[PDB]
RNA sequence: AGCUCAACGAGAACAGAAAUCUCGUGUGGAACAGAAGGGUAAAAGCUCGUUUGAUUCUGAUUUCCAGUACGAAUACGAACCGUGAAAGCGUGGCCUAACGAUCCUUUAGACCUUCGGAAUUCGAAGCUAGAGGUGUCAGAAAAGUUACCACAGGGAUAACUGGCUUGUGGCAGCCAAGCGUUCAUAGCGACGUUGCUUUUUGAUCCUUCGAUGUCGGCUCUUCCUAUCAUUGUGAAGCAGAAUUCACCAAGUGUUGGAUUGUUCACCCACCAAUAGGGAACGUGAGCUGGGUUUAGACCGUCGUGAGACAGGUUAGUUUUACC
RNA sequence: UAUGACUCUCUUAAGGUAGCCAAAUGCCUCGUCAUCUAAUUAGUGACGCGCAUGAAUGGAUUAACGAGAUUCCCACUGUCC
RNA sequence: UAUUCUCAAACUUUAAAUAGGUAGGACGGUGCGGCUGCUUUGUUGAGCCGCACCACGGAAUCAAGAGCUCCAAGUGGGCCAUUUUUGGUAAGCAGAACUGGCGAUGCGGGAUGAACCGGAAGCCGGGUUACGGUGCCAAACUGCGCGCUAACCUAGAUCCC
RNA sequence: UGCAAAUCGUUCGUCUGACUUGGGUAUAGGGGCGAAAGACUAAUCGAACCGUCUAGUAGCUGGUUCCCUCCGAAGUUUCCC
RNA sequence: CCCGUCUUGAAACACGGACCAAGGAGUCUGACAUGUGUGCGAGUCAACGGGCGAGUAAACCCGUAAGGCGUAAGGAAGCUGAUUGGUGGGAUCCCCCUGAGGGGUGCACCGCCGACCGACCUUGAUCUUCUGUGAAGGGUUCGAGUGUGAGCAUACCUGUCG
RNA sequence: GGAUGCGAUCAUACCAGCACUAACGCACCGGAUCCCAUCAGAACUCCGAAGUUAAGCGUGCUUGGGCGAGAGUAGUACUAGGAUGGGUGACCCCCUGGGAAGUCCUCGUGUUGCAUCCC
């Protein structure tokens, strides 16, 4: 070690050569999924390509509560409330989450 | 295996190479280092001033 | 043999032309060549000589600080040999009348909206061929970060150089050499 | 080196601020905590196999230690800790020169 | 510290002068010192306290600050390849002021007067004082000769006052 | 604040070289903790009075020096004090040495910060300053032996030769106090003093550690002279005989044996004589292998032991030429 | 004269007894005496404050044996002259 | 008591040579006014700040120019020489001071040689030299002059040597 | 640089026993086995052989590949088992 | 005098080299740093992913309050959080006169000294939920701070390190 | 021309032996109640004015010591630079420069600031 610069602290001690992972089939992956996509859109037709409606939550913590986003699904009480029996919602496109609190 | 312990030899000629540099004196010098005191009395000075 | 240093050949390197492969850039040193040539004007040597120099050595002036070195002088081309960058912190800009060998996109909009207009160097030759009634600025050159890092080493006395650390925080170079309480401070 | 019983100093105590009376005793080490983060870490690295963990000195050169005086303002009560040079006898109060 | 001690090799330089010790002339202690004055370092034996390193001894500094029994005195010194302006305090029995500028503002006042003097006439004319340069010819007057001649050798004479 | 020390001179019963006391002289010839060097006389020394500046806060500088740290020291600033009538002095010891990082532990300080769901209390963790120590003293936690041995290197470094040197060894000269029945010099040369040699032993470490075969003897040749014998001479305390000193002189020769591995040494015998030496301390692809100097083993001394041994003992592979 | 049968003491419990020796064990050392030879640093016998011998870490001796280490004599010889 | 022989790295009154430090203006001077919580018995001083005037560049020589910054290589075995100099009998020994040189460098001379003398260098023509030489080897006189030496010891023959 | 990675010639020890020898069988690597030499354990033994960790680490030794041009050192300071 | 090498010193009685052909040794990757080129700029970076598209591993397009770096620092922490300068040199330009002149202009950079933010110390009118606030007034203390931004992405050489 | 009080320089001012001094001073000097101080009213402290210039202080002299200056020592010792200088060496000459110190001899023995007073 010489001059002055930032003290090294690459971590390859072990094998590391033998645990690289490689982005070279990204677009193959990217080919895959929109074949996937694709094949799954035509099987569902004429459902919605986007997938069951989803709740609207609000984000965790102090750094994103005053942000919104999509949640796993809707409330018990929710459903109750929209008068859409919990039974039949997953099967008419909404999601259902009955572990989520509503406070 | 007893070697050579010290000498001048060379010395000199190094610092001649590039010195003897004076560095040089700025019409005002830093006022670090003289009495508190007096450093303290001449900024009420001046800002009065 | 002949007591000469070097065989009394020069040692020192400066720049003699741009290092950039722009071909606009190269045309404007033509020009400036040209001028410097024919007319001796001290002016048109100093942006020659601008002219040759690297990214670090050609600092963007900011706007505020551009209209603040303008102010009483707005009726002169100020010129600079870099970018003139916007300010979010100037509110009032005045009609300038500015060359520069670039200008961003929300100066140039804020300079043609306040009435003045943008330069190129071109323009500036054709206007002010011996550099008359300008105002030459400079840009901040010692302020990067990189500046902050030179000088005396930050582990000895008096000496407020910025260290290079992966990290800041407590655990990221503090402890000892740092504070009284950790053997030695400074 | 003998000091003597009492001893008038300057106390930084805010009660006082100026030069009290205080008393002289000899600074001792107190006894070590089983509780203390250190010793805990030690006694977990010490646990298990792989014998001594940590380094047991054994060159042991001085021959003696800086005594510490504990000066206790007796206004305050509050207690200064003064360190002295070097020594091999060391005494509070004793008997003046002659 | 590393070998040497902070007065070793003092004992010719730190030493008073032969039937000059015992107690310090009042001269010392009423002397005023003032900021830029030079002055030079002569380290009194006598007096422990304020006692510059031996380097300082012999050495003309610049006066940079005025203490109640001490003066910062600023004395070049040599390093390797630069000289180091240090800064120093020193009691004021270990300093004397220093006449290397003394001429100086005589000098000036003088060169003023005569450039005035020649503006008052119309003429142009230099100060500067010259070199000491060739004498112009001259005449001697004859006088009696004294005739010089190797002297005959005599070993009887190769010792002070003979053999 | 007061006083002046060492020493000397002249005086006073025991009292004298040396007890205490009086006067005079007294530049420090005393003392100042220690080594030495500086420094100090109405003091820095001796006596007495009052005291705790050996106190609190951080910064600056010097020495070291990379102009880093530690140690030590210096000059200001901001407080509280000691002493003195006061100026003033005092931030340990008259000055130049007397000492110590990280981590951890422990003590002192705050109506101080945190234990991260919220409170209180224990406990723990933080901040500032010391203490427990690293003397290999910029600071690992550390016993031997190897001849059963191994590796990377080193001619940066020993054990031969060679090279410089010549203290030591050896071999010569100069002066002349003396010896020699008298007589310094036939033959010697004390006290001193100038040299030569590298067959002694030392000193050194330049060459050789990807190797120049390490004692002695045997055989064989050549070379030197500082000449033992032999040829020719000068001198004598040279009657003869014998002997001794010296000069040309290296042509010729300088042996057979007992003990010892021996070089060396010491005896027996002959002989004209049984002189001294070099040649990589000549010479191992010329021999030999008795000794030193691997591995086996015994003794003595040493070591708890493995083992050691400028001690002794016995057995222990000597390769290759056709360039 | 010398030594010490005898008495008392110190470290550390005792203080080398019977034996044996310049030994396969002794530095000085090629120890001293006798013998062997013309001549012996070798061998043998003897002596012993023995650097540093000694009692199953066994001491002393010992017939018979040994491709074991050593000295001498006869015979024998090209080992040698 | 007055003289006297001879002495000192760790003695000294005295005391060189060489070497060491400082200064020789435009960052100067003069006269007024102002600021201060510092200082004085005292606008007494101490610094600093404005105004007005003067300031021929204030010794010589040189100046193939001066200052500043960033990144980084190699090196951290040295050795030799005049003079100064320590240990050692001495050493082609061992260790220091100044300077230069070799190392890293050829070239002419010293027959030969890392360090001595001369001198440092692009490829060539001409001229002239340095040190050293001019009997042959081998370019240049057996050149012009004065003395000494005769070696029957291998006479003698050029800093380091 | 052999017939031979231990052989050949002469000589030599023992030879009814603790004798010599074939085959079968058991003991396997910090293990075995050893009338004890650190001997032997497939020409390998003071810790066998085979593959792998493994391109083990080396402040140490040896090499380190085209041209011209310009500049051009250091063996000295401090700290470091 | 035989090259290469180590060396104070090699033609060396120092080591490698009998000869020829082919092969043969500072590379790739990650984290930083200076320098330079390029784009944009108080921003910068679409390639995690998505829409597509040379019927296509390219190219093209896409940042919702995404994220990284930068845009604010000082404290162990609770926590607080930049009142916006002066001056001596100084490039360029503009005037008067042609002196090494005077006046105005005074960017970059350097020297010096204030001010502001924060750790520490000190200080304290008024309000206030009684422990907070902060008129005035500070400091030989400390900071990798402020005083009209300079960064982000990307290419290459060089350097340290795994 | 001096003295005294406070000094500067700190021997040309010091040391020793002799001689002298008008006036004012400075002193010696008389006591111990008080403040003060000791073994000691010696010293220190306080209160005084009888007596004396005897001493101190001051001045002068010594073929005096010391001290200071000069001359000389001496262009000597030493020393910076040069030589393909001499010499076996030890050492030394020469060229371009710098340049001391005892002995011996001669001279001199304080100069001064502010304030008060005498003449
Ligand atoms: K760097
Ligand atoms: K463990
Ligand atoms: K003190
Ligand atoms: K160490
Ligand atoms: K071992
Ligand atoms: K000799
Ligand atoms: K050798
Ligand atoms: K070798
Ligand atoms: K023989
Ligand atoms: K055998
Ligand atoms: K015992
Ligand atoms: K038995
Ligand atoms: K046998
Ligand atoms: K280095
Ligand atoms: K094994
Ligand atoms: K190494
Ligand atoms: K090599
Ligand atoms: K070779
Ligand atoms: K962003
Ligand atoms: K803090
Ligand atoms: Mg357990
Ligand atoms: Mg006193
Ligand atoms: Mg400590
Ligand atoms: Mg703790
Ligand atoms: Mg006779
Ligand atoms: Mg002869
Ligand atoms: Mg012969
Ligand atoms: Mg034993
Ligand atoms: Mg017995
Ligand atoms: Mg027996
Ligand atoms: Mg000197
Ligand atoms: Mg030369
Ligand atoms: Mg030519
Ligand atoms: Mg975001
Ligand atoms: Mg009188
Ligand atoms: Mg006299
Ligand atoms: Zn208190």
């Amino acid at each position: 070690m010489k001059h002055n610069n930032v003290i090294p602290n690459g971590h390859f001690k072990k094998h590391w050569q033998n645990y690289v992972r490689t982005w070279f089939n990204q677009p193959a992956r990217k080919t895959r999924r929109r074949a996937a996509r694709q094949q799954k859109a035509v099987k569902i037709f004429p459902r919605p390509t986007a997938g069951s409606l989803r709740p609207i939550v609000h984000g965790q913590t102090l750094k994103y509560n005053m942000k919104v986003r999509a949640g796993r699904g809707f409330s018990l009480e929710e459903l109750k409330a929209a008068g859409i029996p919990k039974k039949l919602a997953p099967t008419i496109g909404i999601a259902v989450d009955h572990r989520r609190r509503n406070r | 295996a007893k070697s050579k312990n010290h000498t001048a030899h060379n010395q000199s000629y190094k610092a001649h190479r590039n010195g003897i540099k004076k560095p040089r004196k700025h019409r005002h010098s830093s006022t670090k280092g003289m009495d508190p005191k007096f450093l303290r009395n001449q900024r009420y000075a001046r800002k009065h001033n | 043999g002949i007591d000469l240093k070097a065989g009394g050949k020069s040692k020192k390197t400066k720049r003699t032309a741009p290092k950039s492969d722009d071909v606009y850039l190269k045309l404007l040193v033509k020009l400036y060549r040209f001028l410097v040539r024919r007319t001796g004007s001290k002016f048109n040597a100093v942006i020659l000589k601008r002219l040759f120099m690297s990214k670090i050595n050609k600092p963007p002036l900011s706007l505020s600080r551009l209209i603040s070195y303008a102010k009483g002088k707005e009726d002169k081309v100020v010129v600079i040999v870099g970018t003139i960058t916007d300010d979010v912190r100037a509110y009032e800009v005045p009609a300038l009348k500015v060359c520069a060998l670039r200008f961003t996109k929300t100066a140039r909009a804020r300079i043609e909206k306040a009435g003045g207009e943008c330069l190129t160097f071109d323009q500036l030759a054709l206007r002010a061929p011996l550099g008359q009634n300008t105002l030459l600025l400079r840009g901040p050159k010692n302020a990067r970060e990189a500046v902050k890092h030179f000088g005396p080493a930050p582990g000895v006395p008096h000496s407020h150089t910025k260290p290079f650390v992966r990290s800041k925080g407590r655990k990221f170079e503090r402890a000892r050499g740092r504070r009284n309480s950790r053997g030695y401070k400074a | 080196v003998n000091v003597p019983k009492t001893k008038k100093t300057y106390c930084k105590s805010k009660e006082c601020k100026k030069h009290t009376l205080h008393k002289v005793t000899q600074y001792k080490k107190g006894k070590d905590s089983l509780a203390a983060q250190g010793k805990r870490r030690y006694d977990r690295k010490q646990s298990g196999y792989g014998g001594q963990t940590k380094p047991v000195f054994h060159k042991k050169a001085k021959t003696t230690k800086k005594i510490v005086l504990r000066l206790q303002c007796q206004g305050c009560k509050h207690v200064s800790q003064h360190p002295i040079k070097r020594c091999k006898h060391f005494e509070i109060g004793g008997d003046k020169k002659g | 510290p590393a070998g040497h001690g902070l007065r070793s090799r003092t004992r010719d330089s730190f030493s008073r002068a032969f039937r000059k010790k015992g107690t310090i002339p009042l001269s010392t202690y009423l002397r005023i010192f003032k900021i830029g004055d030079y002055v030079d370092i002569k380290v009194n034996g006598a007096i422990h306290k304020g006692m510059p390193h031996k380097f300082y001894h012999g050495r003309t500094g610049r006066v940079w600050n005025v203490t109640k029994r001490a003066v910062g005195v600023e004395v070049n010194k040599q390093v390797r390849n630069k000289i180091l302006r240090k800064r120093i305090h020193v009691r004021i029995e270990h300093v004397q002021l220093s006449r290397c500028t003394e001429e100086v503002k005589e000098r000036m006042k003088k060169n003023d007067q005569l450039k005035a003097e020649a503006k008052a006439r119309g003429e142009v004319i230099s100060t500067k004082r010259q070199p000491v340069g060739p004498k112009p010819g001259f005449m001697v007057e004859g006088a009696t000769l004294e005739t010089v001649t190797p002297i005959p050798y005599d070993v009887v004479n190769d010792l002070k006052g003979g053999y």
